[PDB]
């Protein structure tokens, strides 16, 4: 089990703090691969005629955009979501505004969505900003989600063994281990810390001694937040194909300034980006997904760092569509 | 507030740490490195011009003796007082304090150098139940050689030289330990046996290399007061007439190797 | 100045190299060829640390750091503020490891006795040249390499072991680990045989290599023997830095993932997947 | 080169030795037997073993405890025997994960941890007696048994001591073979970077000092085997050339240089120290300090270095940063 040289090394700290990413050059490529084929921009269109929220009858998000505006955007949106399904995955055929089809009306709070974080978390997505692409990658299941209970394979387009189902209860350690990059670490950080913000991150004592008053006893937060926060960490580290000294000097994993890359902040914004997605957008779509789409307790598919990131450190490589479809955000 | 919290800054795990460095220093300087000097203490100087009294610090940096009981009777003391008063043939290569000496005569035969041995009690070493410890097999009756490992008796001893010194007759066991230490071999032409150590032996099918001395060397080999026993001491002599051999063997041993 | 027994050990010759030119003592210490280069390399390499440290920002021992190269000098000379002492302090330091370890060779012959003294010091040169000269030569760049600074060497460790998510979980560090555990009990255990043999306590008497072998039979069931011990504290000492080395060398060259996922190779054998 | 020091060239066979004990010597069973390849590298003899009350206490507590975690593991992988086989290393007995403070967790949530650890310290208890006896026994003095009582309390600091110091039976080591690894994370953590603990830096020391010394110790006596240095008892009562010329092999390179028995006072030294020096590490932490890295920063002796990419403000303090 090994990977032949040479790395791909970069620094990321001060000289002699050995702080940087290390990367096999055919793992790169063959990621570069799958993520160039993100389809193009479809060709711009002029904008002619009256706002679609006059030419058409069911237009909530879109109304603004003229009609030769409009339907470009939908091709976008089939070429991204559903190019196997085609416009008819959403669409009764003989009614286009019948919303008669759960992709149609999940799709219009997607469009929401989507505006949302190129719109509101551009401290996040900054302007490289996300499309339904950056998620779906060409299908309407998008191939790297979460439920409420670690599910494998990672890639849902990958076929389950027996042992990797979700019923099978012997194959649950090999579900957490192979969310936590392999770890032992027996706690699931996804529910913990991605799916709501009832959770605290950080554990790190911020005085040299113990603050009487929070340090004996039932007043203490219990050994297993540390454990906890190291498996979100080895995760979030695997989502994007990198190491903790991307983001930390390991000296002290606790203190920002100089001891934190900006891409550590960056993650921050992340972490909260995922959280306003899932308590807001994609929980809440168990009220319109079939059954067939819900996991052991009825909750929708949500989202981690990896079902955008998908193991590299800026999704599609830093990829944008911003420019040729500013119907998705930022909206002024 | 904080736990640990002694005032100035200072706090409890501060104070530890000098008490932790305190204690380190203590047991090593004040313990071990007195210990150290249980045997060789005190240093000895070239003609000492005179001392009315020793140094101070040399009463300082010893230990209190201690007494061992030894398990066949009798007592050791260390540390304690032993001049070698035996005459070594050695001469200064040059007036200079570090010079180093060389040897006179023949270094094997005056034991100095790598040849040296230890003033070693003439008693025969035992084993626990108060027999002689080191003994040949013509003696130590029920040890044997395991199965699958050379005989070497009858075996040609063959000197650095490549020339044949003596065919091997014996091996001296250690019945403590279950383990060989020596062979013991007729020294061709002449009418006597060598002990030699088995560390000093290349032990082959068909023959024992030996490459510390040359064949005309065993004719000196120390000899032995018995000859089915041997003594602390003489095992010092024995031992370090072959160590002496690496580097007096031939005049160029004791030359540069490169 | 001399330990009662020592005159009688002082002749001369026995070196490598130089003959009788540096063969000689001064107070305790034997000189030789290496002896004049070990101090040459010493005092070079303790001079530029000096004087890197007077360039930098402290004077506090805690917190001095003679850092290497930035990765893009790769494996060039360095600007000597940015990495080019570091660099020639390594030099410094190769040179008296080497020297130092010759000059066991030379006091070895001396004395009649085996060299394995200084063959079991070239264990810990060849780590420091894994860490400082064969990694960095790997990963193609002076800066992959630890600094020299108290405290920051420990920082460079870290990092590095969390550059590959948990370094607990690399097969060669497990290794190294267990031996450098069981060389630390084994060392505890023969040091208090010996001393309990030779300190019975009260007034009785000292016992024998037979009562050596009772106790462990007794105690576990096997006594390894008394001069096999000191074999094997010389294998499991070693062993901590030879299989050691593959689990450094193995981290950037050879495997540039998480230490855990290595063990893929078990966890996912299709037949119980 | 001498081939002793590598391998036993002729091995000798003879009589069984058996020295006796002031008491137990008919609870030595087996009878010895002889491995030829054991032979070449050790001694050949394998067994008898000693008995004893202490010893077969130990077996009976350690087995226990044994058994308590076996099968919290192998209800882990509910049951599963080839999904046992698989994972093994994965699976653990943890700890509560719960805050509890002090009180006596669920067997679900800790329960199970807790009485594996109990039964753990009674077969520690019972081996330390017999390690101690059998000293006793056969006229030998304690030394052993007091570097083994070290690594027990070191034992006991991290997995009871420490817990009970700060109030919580949370912060115990699991039993598992990843899963107590990644305690060792967790804990430095927890505590603010265990490589500004100065008494980690102490244990390491005398941790890396074992491999120095036993590397330096080892190769010596093999240097001077040709002269019998390996009998270390009688170079002691008795100095031969075999510990002169080891003394002056040390002397000469050093400068100053140990007695064949006091090298054996600086390695029980050296490895009583690296438990030692860990039980205080260990008993300091949480107690006393809380984030180690910050400690050193308090008392001026942490490393600082320039920023190489842009320090970077923590976003949560920034003007109307979201929680
Ligand atoms: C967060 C990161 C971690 C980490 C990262 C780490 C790395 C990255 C590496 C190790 C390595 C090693 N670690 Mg691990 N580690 C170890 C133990 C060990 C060592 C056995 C091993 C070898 C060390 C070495 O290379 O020395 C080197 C010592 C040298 C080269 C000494 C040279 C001496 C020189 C020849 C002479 C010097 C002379 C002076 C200049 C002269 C002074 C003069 C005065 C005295 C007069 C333990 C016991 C633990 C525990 C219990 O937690 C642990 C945890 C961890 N390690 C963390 C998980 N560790 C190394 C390894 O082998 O990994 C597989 C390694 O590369
Ligand atoms: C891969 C992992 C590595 C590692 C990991 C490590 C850890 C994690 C820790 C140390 C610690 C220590 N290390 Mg580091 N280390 C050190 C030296 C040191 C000491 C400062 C200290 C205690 C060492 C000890 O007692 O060993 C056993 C040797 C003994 C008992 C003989 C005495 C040796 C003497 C104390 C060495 C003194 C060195 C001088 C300060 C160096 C400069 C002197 C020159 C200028 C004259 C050297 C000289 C080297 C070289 C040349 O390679 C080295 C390499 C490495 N260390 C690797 C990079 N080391 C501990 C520390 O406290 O750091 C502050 C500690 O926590
Ligand atoms: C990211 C995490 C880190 C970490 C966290 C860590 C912790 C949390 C602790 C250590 C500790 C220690 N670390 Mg550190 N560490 C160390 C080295 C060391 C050791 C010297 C020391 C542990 C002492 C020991 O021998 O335990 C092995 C010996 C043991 C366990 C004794 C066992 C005795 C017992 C009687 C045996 C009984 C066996 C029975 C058969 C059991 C029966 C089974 C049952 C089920 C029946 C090195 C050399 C390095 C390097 C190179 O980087 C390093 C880095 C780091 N450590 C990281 C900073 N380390 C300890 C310490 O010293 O803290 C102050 C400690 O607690
Ligand atoms: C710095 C100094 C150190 C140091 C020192 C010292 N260390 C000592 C001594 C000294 C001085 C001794 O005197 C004592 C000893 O005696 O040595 C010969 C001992 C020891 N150090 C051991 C392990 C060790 N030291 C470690 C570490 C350090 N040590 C540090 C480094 C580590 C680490 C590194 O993790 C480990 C793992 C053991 C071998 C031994 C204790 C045995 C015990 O306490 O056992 C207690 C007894 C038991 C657990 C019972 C075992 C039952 C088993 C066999 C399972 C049976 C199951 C059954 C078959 C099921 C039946 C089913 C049925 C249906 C059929
Ligand atoms: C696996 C086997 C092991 C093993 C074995 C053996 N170990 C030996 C021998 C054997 C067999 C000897 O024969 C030889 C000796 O004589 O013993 C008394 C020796 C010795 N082991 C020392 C240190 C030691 N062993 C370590 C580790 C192990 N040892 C492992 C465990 C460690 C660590 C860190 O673990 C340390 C620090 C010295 C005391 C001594 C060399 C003196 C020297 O070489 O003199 C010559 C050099 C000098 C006096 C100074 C040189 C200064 C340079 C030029 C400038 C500084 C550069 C430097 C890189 C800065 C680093 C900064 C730092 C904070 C990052
Ligand atoms: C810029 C600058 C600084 C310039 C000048 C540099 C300088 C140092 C100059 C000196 C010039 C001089 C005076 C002379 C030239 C001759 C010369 C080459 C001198 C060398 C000076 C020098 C470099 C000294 C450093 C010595 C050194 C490396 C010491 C380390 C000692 C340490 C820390 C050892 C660690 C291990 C340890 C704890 C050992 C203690 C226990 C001992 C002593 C074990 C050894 C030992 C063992 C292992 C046995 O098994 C044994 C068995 C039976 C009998 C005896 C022994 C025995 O003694
Ligand atoms: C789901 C993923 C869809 C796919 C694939 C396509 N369409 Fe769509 N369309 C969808 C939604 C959610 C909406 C409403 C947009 C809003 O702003 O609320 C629509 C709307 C239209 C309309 C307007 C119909 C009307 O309301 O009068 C048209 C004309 C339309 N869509 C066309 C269309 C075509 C031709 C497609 C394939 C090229 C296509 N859509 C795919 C969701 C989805
Ligand atoms: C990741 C942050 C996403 C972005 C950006 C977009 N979508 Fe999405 N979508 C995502 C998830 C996690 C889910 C839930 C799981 C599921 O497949 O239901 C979805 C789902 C949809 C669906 C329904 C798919 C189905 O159940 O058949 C549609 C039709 C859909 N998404 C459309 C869509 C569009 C039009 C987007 C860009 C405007 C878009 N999504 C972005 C995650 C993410
Ligand atoms: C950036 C993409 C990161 C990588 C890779 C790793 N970490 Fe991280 N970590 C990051 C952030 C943004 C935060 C703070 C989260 C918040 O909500 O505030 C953290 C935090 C930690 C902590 C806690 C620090 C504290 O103050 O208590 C620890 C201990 C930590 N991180 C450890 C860690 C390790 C060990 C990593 C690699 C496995 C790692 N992190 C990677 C961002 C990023
Ligand atoms: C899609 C909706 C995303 C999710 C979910 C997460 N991230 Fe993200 N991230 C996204 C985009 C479009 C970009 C590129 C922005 C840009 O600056 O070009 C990023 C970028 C990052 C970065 C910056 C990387 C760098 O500067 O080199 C980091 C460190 C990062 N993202 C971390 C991160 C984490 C840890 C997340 C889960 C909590 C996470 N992202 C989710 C889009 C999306
Ligand atoms: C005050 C109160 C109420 C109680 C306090 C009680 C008390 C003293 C508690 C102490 C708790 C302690 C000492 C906890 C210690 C935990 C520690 C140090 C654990 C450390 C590591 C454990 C590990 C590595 C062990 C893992 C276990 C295994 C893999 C199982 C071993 C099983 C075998 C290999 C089977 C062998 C037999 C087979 C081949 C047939
Ligand atoms: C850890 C608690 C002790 C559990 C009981 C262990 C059995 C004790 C056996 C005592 C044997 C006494 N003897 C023979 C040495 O005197
Ligand atoms: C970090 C652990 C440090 C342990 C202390 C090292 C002991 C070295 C002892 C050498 C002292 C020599 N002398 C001659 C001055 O006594
Ligand atoms: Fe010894």
């Amino acid at each position: 089990c090994f990977e032949p040289p040479p790395a791909t090394t970069t620094q990321t700290g001060f000289r002699g703090l050995s702080m940087g990413e290390v990367l096999h050059p055919a793992t790169v490529k063959a990621k570069k691969e799958r993520d160039a084929q993100y389809p193009p921009a479809l060709a711009a269109v002029k904008a002619e005629g009256p706002p679609v929220s006059q030419v058409y009858k069911n237009v909530k998000v879109l109304g603004n955009l003229t009609e030769a505006e409009f339907l470009r955007t939908m091709t976008a949106i089939t070429e991204w979501v559903s190019p196997q399904e085609g416009c008819t995955y959403c669409h009764d055929e003989n009614n286009l505004a019948s919303e008669a089809k759960y992709p149609y009306v999940v799709a219009r709070r997607m469009l929401e969505m989507t505006r949302a974080i190129n719109t509101n978390w551009t401290q996040h997505v900054a302007q490289t900003g996300v499309t339904c692409y950056t998620c779906h990658r060409g299908t309407p299941l998008p191939p790297y989600v979460r439920y409420l209970e670690p599910t494998l394979p990672l890639n849902n387009r990958e076929t389950p063994t027996h042992v990797e189902r979700v019923e099978t209860r012997s194959g649950y350690v090999v579900r957490l281990a192979k969310y936590t990059a392999y770890s032992a670490l027996n706690y699931d950080p996804f529910t913990m810390f991605l799916a709501n913000d009832k959770r605290q991150v950080r554990v790190v004592p911020q005085t040299a001694l113990p603050l009487v008053g929070v340090s004996r006893g039932k007043e203490r937060r219990p050994l297993s937040d540390a454990y906890a926060t190291f498996a979100l960490m080895m995760s979030i580290s695997d989502s994007l194909g990198t190491n903790c000294t991307f983001c930390h000097n390991a000296q002290t994993f606790e203190s920002w300034g100089k001891k934190s890359t900006p891409q550590r902040a960056i993650a921050w914004w992340g972490i909260r980006m995922v959280r306003d997605l899932n308590m807001n957008y994609l929980a809440p779509l168990n009220a319109s997904l079939p059954a067939s789409r819900l996991g052991r307790q009825g909750e929708a598919p949500q989202a981690d760092c990896r079902t955008c990131h998908q193991g590299v450190t800026k999704p599609l490589f830093g990829a944008s569509r911003l420019k040729d479809y500013p119907e998705l955000g930022p909206i002024k | 507030m904080y736990h640990g919290a002694l005032a100035q800054h200072l706090d409890i795990a501060q104070l530890v740490w000098y008490a932790q460095w305190l204690v380190i220093w203590t047991v090593v300087l004040l313990y071990l490195r007195r210990e150290d000097r249980r045997e060789g203490y005190p240093l000895v100087e070239p003609l000492g011009l005179v001392k009315l009294a020793p140094e101070d610090g040399q009463v300082y940096e010893l230990p209190y003796p201690k007494t061992f009981v030894l398990p066949h009777g009798g007592t050791v003391t260390v540390p304690r007082r032993r001049p070698e008063t035996r005459e070594l043939k050695l001469a200064q290569t040059d007036g200079f304090e570090g010079a180093p000496l060389q040897p006179t005569g023949n270094p094997l035969v005056d034991a100095v150098g790598p040849a040296s041995y230890a003033e070693r009690a003439e008693v025969v070493d035992a084993t626990v139940d108060g027999k002689a410890k080191i003994v040949p097999l013509r003696v130590a009756t029920d040890f044997s050689i395991a199965e699958g490992d050379v005989d070497p008796r009858g075996l040609p001893v063959v000197a650095a030289d490549g020339v044949e010194a003596g065919t091997v007759t014996d091996l001296w066991v250690d019945r403590s330990e279950h383990y060989f230490r020596y062979l013991e071999l007729s020294v061709a032409g002449s009418a006597r046996t060598a002990l030699i150590p088995l560390g000093f032996c290349d032990v082959k099918k068909d023959k024992i290399v030996v490459t510390s001395i040359l064949s005309e060397q065993f004719a000196n080999v120390p000899r032995l007061q018995s000859r089915d026993q041997i003594t602390l001491r003489e095992e010092d002599k024995v031992s370090a007439y072959y160590a002496g051999g690496l580097l007096y063997a031939t005049p160029e041993r004791a030359e540069s190797l490169l | 100045a001399l330990l009662s027994f020592e005159r009688k050990y002082r002749v001369r010759g026995g070196t490598l190299i130089g003959g009788d030119l540096f063969d000689f003592w001064v107070g305790p210490y034997f000189v030789g060829f290496f002896g004049v280069s070990a101090i040459f390399f010493i005092f070079l390499g303790v001079s530029l640390i000096g004087y890197a440290a007077s360039q930098g920002p402290t004077w506090d021992p805690f917190a001095i750091s003679i850092n290497p190269p930035d990765l893009k000098y790769g494996l060039g000379a360095a600007p000597l503020l940015e990495g080019g002492f570091w660099q020639a302090i390594t030099v410094c330091a190769l040179g008296a490891f080497i020297s130092w370890m010759l000059r066991e060779v030379e006091i070895s012959r001396k004395l009649g006795i085996g060299w394995h003294v200084p063959l079991a010091f070239c264990v810990p040169i060849f780590m420091f040249c894994v860490l400082q000269v064969f990694r960095p030569l790997l990963l193609g760049s002076w800066g992959h390499a630890f600094p020299y600074g108290i405290l920051s060497h420990l920082d460079w460790v870290n990092n590095f072991g969390y550059q590959y998510l948990n370094w607990f979980y690399n097969p060669g560090h497990m290794s190294s680990v267990s031996f450098l555990f069981v060389n630390a009990m084994a060392l505890g255990l023969h040091g208090g045989l010996i001393l309990s043999v030779a300190n019975p306590g009260d007034g009785d008497k000292v016992k024998t290599a037979e009562h050596e072998n009772q106790y462990f039979r007794d105690v576990v069931g096997y006594s390894i023997g008394a001069l096999s011990i000191h074999r094997l504290g010389l294998f499991l000492a070693s062993n901590i830095f030879l299989t050691g080395a593959f689990g450094t060398i193995a981290s950037g060259p050879f495997w540039t993932r998480g230490w855990p996922e290595w063990w893929g190779w078990w966890l996912d054998i299709p037949f119980w997947s | 080169a001498d081939y002793q020091t590598i391998y036993t060239q002729i091995q000798a066979r003879g009589p069984h030795i058996t020295v006796s004990g002031e008491w137990g010597d008919n609870d030595r069973v087996g009878k010895p037997f002889y491995s030829y390849w054991l032979g070449k590298i050790g001694d050949a003899q394998i067994g008898p073993i000693y008995l004893g009350a202490s010893g077969i206490a130990a077996f009976a507590f350690g087995s226990t405890a044994i058994l308590i975690i076996l099968f919290n593991m192998a209800a882990e992988v509910h049951f599963d025997p080839l999904q046992f086989f698989r994972q093994f290393f994965w699976l653990g007995l943890y700890p509560p994960k719960a805050q509890y403070g002090m009180g006596i967790p669920p067997l679900h949530d800790g329960g199970w941890w807790l009485m594996a650890g109990l039964f753990m310290t009674l077969s520690l208890g019972s081996w330390w007696i017999r390690v101690y006896s059998r000293a006793r026994a056969l006229g030998l003095g304690t030394h052993i048994a007091w570097n083994f009582a070290a690594a027990i309390f070191f034992v006991l600091c991290i997995g009871c001591i420490h817990p009970t110091l700060v109030g919580s039976w949370s912060e115990g080591v699991p039993f598992g073979i990843w899963p107590h690894i990644d305690w060792l994370t967790a804990f430095s953590i927890r505590y603010g970077n265990f490589y500004y603990c100065p008494w980690h830096g102490f244990s390491i020391g005398f941790a890396y000092g074992c491999g120095l010394l036993f590397a330096a110790h080892g190769a010596t006596i093999l240097a001077v085997a040709r002269f019998g240095g390996d009998r270390e008892i009688e170079q002691i009562t008795d100095r031969g050339t075999a510990v002169e010329r080891a003394a002056l092999f040390w002397r000469w390179t050093i400068g100053f240089n140990a007695t064949i028995e006091s090298v054996h006072r600086w390695g029980w030294f050296f490895s009583l120290m690296v438990m030692v020096s860990a039980s205080v590490g260990i008993l300091l932490t949480g107690t006393f300090v809380d984030n180690w890295y910050l400690w050193c920063v308090k008392h001026g002796a942490a490393p600082d270095y320039p920023a190489y990419l842009p320090a970077t403000p923590d976003p949560a303090s920034l003007p109307g940063a979201p929680k």
